[PDB]
RNA sequence: CGGUCCGGCCGGGAACUCAAAGGAGACUGCCAGUGAUAAACUGGAGGAAGGUGGGGAUGACGUCAAGUCAUCAUGGCCCUUACGACCAGGGCUACACACGUGCUACAAUGGCGCAUACAAAGAGAAGCGACCUCGCGAGAGCAAGCGGACCUCAUAAAGUGCGUCGUAGUCCGGAUUGGAGUCUGCAACUCGACUCCAUGAAGUCGGAAUCGCUAGUAAUCGUGGAUCAGAAUGCCACGGUG
């Protein structure tokens, strides 16, 4: 919008948690307006994660989630005739929801049977540094480094 | 195991490996294992061969195989020489059943040309 | 499909041809009736069927039991694009 | 014993005049008048092609309202159903007499 | 006695009746579990008498009809909270604060002329 | 909309109303499940060819009063969707007006 | 409250949902700050709603010699044994191809089978058609009710629980073709819709490019209506999840 400051429209949390960040992954997960199917998903991959990591139930989830957020981006700014991947730092909210896309997206793009298996697999792996998510990440800040001349 | 029709199903459910079958669908299948007192969730494996021989008797009671294609084609080759409508719709390769042939009839007049 | 309760011809066809079957075969029926179901009674004849500007000449025989008369005369006419 | 009568009108202005006027004459005849009672009202609706070519997309959209009010009356004596045969009903308004 | 609430959604119209007594909750002559099969429609249903911790010293009546599961589940919660109001008066600030005093006023747009839907319009096309 | 048309409209109409909705008998309770298998039924059959083409209730094409425009018709008011517009809107139909909601 | 066959079904009640008439309500009205002692801006209170609350109708002088002489009207021109009128059959449905707009898919957030919840808005007399019997099915036979908050259309579907399939051109896909049927209608060959059995094309997410959408919106699931003897994947409306 060219003038309006935006507020923010509230997002009720998880109802077996009670999280505000699995409630944003159950909308990020879920498809054509189904949101029971996506909390069934998350639910039963989240509780595979679980006993699989171990214990801790979602601070599994956090440890994850940890390991590809995103701290800078690249921005495409055209300046005269050629263009520019400017690096521009992430804001706080943003590192979420992109860190959560790359996930979803990754846990698609799997041979797994059922989509619990494909996500909970992906939410494993990522937390030992592994899986096309955190490659993501990877890609993403190598970009950035190569473009520092331009911060 | 081999069935009146004499190619062979392999190691599904029962209700599905009779589809197998030209002729046999997925009702009519159903129907031929009533008749055998069989479940529809067994499969072909782990059936006593008398079994199989019951069905295979039951299957003989629908003209389903290459017989089955004899009919077919002999009542096309029918409308082919009588001459009537749909014969030279059959001898054109253009669809039979009054669908649209100015667009849109590609499964039936194969793949694009130029 | 029409129903089983029932064939169709038409009176005007009908009468012809119970009236031209003793009286032998000769030159072919002429008749608009596209319509018409076609009956054993018909088998031998001779009947020019309307195509919208002709009345071409098809000679019913025993297989043509049951068909319309009018599927034995196309109604367009096309010989290829180039 | 009991007659009951509806009124159905295009507007609710001419309706609320013809019940309210109905409604008093049966009570002055010393009946007890049991309503009236607001019917849901039915409203058609039609959407037409404005151009008289083409322009499929711009068109316009009618409608027809139709009021209902429904009143009971549940002791008519003898000299009120004769009566209300002569009241001065609108135009715009007709009237349905059932017993 | 018992205190009274109207609370509506979407397309629902929800009635709650609260008596004293201990946790008792009862849908259209069925149980809360026997009813909403969806488990975010019970969260929702019980979050004013989470906020208000009196949960376990109501009976609660209710009777819904009109729209869905979610819409149902909305208007309860909005009966609910208008019946607890009739109960304190006191304790209305909090549960303002928690967005439950708002009637909730979004309703589905009508299709419009020339549009598929509410706002989509079918392809357009330069040439 | 050339006054032919407008002519065959109005025969049409006086011959369904003549013959049919009263000689509507013998292709219904001849044309029915019974017995009558025989010749009873054929010459029904028969017969009904022999009535004119018209009079068949599913012949008449349902025109404009106004004008015997033959697309746009709407039963309600028996005119086309043009001439219901604009006597709309001189005020012609009682009840009529601009719906917003 | 009482009665009860567990069904608001009976007495009964006018509370509640609801119907539809009449009002109240929102005005930068109040508070704080900024602003040229201004207009207005930010934020707060209260309140169902806050700054045009949401949506609609409403289209200024004019522009494109824009469209319509086939709705209609109309100046000029033209035909009057025909460029007018009636009838049967055909055609507008052709098919080497190219484009536009849609629908159905390529599957496991899924297919199939069983059980089971929760809507809204509408239409109906040459009409809507219940219950019951027959048919695998479309439907058939008999026939109540309703000009309708009363009867019918009309059992919402996504959902939910259980089971099964296990990544395969498949238990995905349902095009095409053969056979057999029902219904409307004087009549379904050209050229109708639907049903049952059989068959099981292409299709494994789509090049350059391009379209819509800022919230109850997009996406997705069903329902109704007008035209109409029959004949929507179109159009116009309605609600569910979101
Ligand atoms: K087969
Ligand atoms: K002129
Ligand atoms: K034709
Ligand atoms: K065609
Ligand atoms: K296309
Ligand atoms: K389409
Ligand atoms: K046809
Ligand atoms: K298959
Ligand atoms: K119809
Ligand atoms: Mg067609
Ligand atoms: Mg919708
Ligand atoms: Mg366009
Ligand atoms: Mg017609
Ligand atoms: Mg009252
Ligand atoms: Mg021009
Ligand atoms: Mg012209
Ligand atoms: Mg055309
Ligand atoms: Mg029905
Ligand atoms: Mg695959
Ligand atoms: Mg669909
Ligand atoms: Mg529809």
């Amino acid at each position: 919008p060219r003038r309006r400051v935006i507020g923010q429209r509230k997002i009720l949390p998880d109802p077996k948690f009670g999280s505000e960040l699995l409630a944003k992954f159950v909308n990020i997960l879920m498809v054509d307006g189904k949101k029971s199917t996506a909390e069934s998903i998350v639910y039963s991959a989240l509780e595979t994660l679980a006993q699989r990591s171990g214990k801790s139930e979602l601070e599994a989830f956090e440890v994850a989630l940890e390991n590809v957020r995103p701290t800078v981006e690249v921005k495409s700014r055209r300046v005269g005739g050629s263009t520019y991947q400017v690096p521009v730092e992430v804001r706080p909210v943003r590192r979420n929801a992109l860190a959560m896309r790359w996930i979803v997206e990754a846990a698609r793009k799997r041979g797994d049977k059922s989509m619990a298996l494909r996500l909970a697999n992906e939410l494993s792996d990522a937390a030992e540094n592994k899986g096309t998510a955190v490659k993501k990440r990877e890609d993403v800040h190598r970009m950035a480094e190569a473009n520092k001349a331009f911060a | 195991a081999r069935i009146a029709g004499i190619n062979i199903p392999d190691h599904k459910h029962a209700v599905i490996a009779l589809t197998s079958i030209y002729g046999v669908g997925k009702t009519r299948s159903k129907a031929i294992l009533a008749a055998a007192g069989i479940a529809e969730d067994v499969k072909i494996s782990e059936l006593s061969e008398g079994q199989i021989d019951t069905l295979r008797d039951e299957v003989a009671k629908f003209v389903v195989e290459g017989d089955l294609r004899r009919e077919i084609s002999m009542s096309i080759k029918r409308l082919m020489d009588l001459g009537c409508y749909r014969g030279l719709r059959h001898r054109r390769g253009l669809p039979v059943r009054g669908q649209r042939t100015k667009t849109n009839a590609r499964t039936r007049k194969g793949p694009r040309k130029p | 499909r029409s129903l089983k309760k029932g064939p169709f011809i038409d009176l005007h066809l009908l009468k012809k041809v119970e009236k031209a079957v003793e009286s032998g075969d000769k030159k072919p029926l002429r008749t608009w009736s596209r319509r018409s179901t076609i009956f054993p009674n018909m088998i031998g004849l001779t009947i020019a069927v309307h195509n919208g500007r002709q009345h071409v000449p098809v000679f019913v025989t025993d297989e043509m039991v049951g068909h319309k008369l009018g599927e034995f005369a196309p109604t367009r006419t096309y010989r290829g694009h180039a | 014993q009991r007659i009951r009568i509806r009124l159905k009108a295009f507007d609710h202005r001419l309706i609320d005049q013809a019940t309210a006027e109905i409604v008093e004459t049966a009570k002055r005849t010393g009946a007890q008048v049991r309503g009236p009672i607001p019917l849901p009202t039915r409203k058609e609706r039609f959407t037409v092609l404005i151009s008289p070519h083409v322009n499929k997309d711009a068109r316009d959209q009618y409608e027809i309202r139709t009021h209902l009010r429904l009143v009971d009356i549940v002791e008519p004596t003898e000299k009120t159903v004769d009566a209300l045969m002569r009241l001065d009903l609108a135009a715009g308004v007709d009237v349905q007499i059932s017993l | 006695n018992q205190y009274y609430g109207t609370g509506r959604r979407k397309s629902s119209a929800a009635r709650v009746f609260i008596k004293p007594g201990n946790g008792k909750i009862v849908i259209n002559q069925r149980s809360l579990e026997q009813y909403f099969g969806r488990e975010t429609a019970r969260m929702v249903v019980r979050q004013p008498l989470e906020l208000v911790d009196m949960v376990e010293k109501l009976d609660l009546y209710i009777t819904v009809k009109g729209g869905g599961i979610s819409g149902q589940a909305g208007a309860i919660r909005h009966g609910i909270t208008r019946a607890l109001m009739e109960y304190d008066e006191s304790l209305r600030s909090e549960l303002r604060k928690a967005g439950f005093v708002t009637r909730d006023a979004r309703q589905v747009e009508r299709k419009k002329v020339g549009l598929r839907k509410a706002r989509r319009r079918p392809q357009f096309s330069k040439r | 909309a050339k006054q032919s048309m407008k002519a065959r409209e109005v025969k049409r109409v006086a011959l369904a109303d003549k013959y049919f909705a009263k000689r509507a008998e013998l292709k219904a309770i001849i044309s029915d499940v019974n017995a009558a298998s025989d010749e009873d039924r054929w010459n029904a059959v028969l017969k009904l060819q022999t009535l004119p083409r018209d009079s068949s209730p599913s012949r008449q094409r349902n025109r404009c009063r106004q004008t015997g425009r033959p697309h746009g018709f709407l039963r309600k008011f028996g005119l086309s969707r043009i001439k219901v517009r604009e006597a709309a809107m001189r005020g012609e139909i009682p009840g009529l007006k601009k719906a917003s909601w």
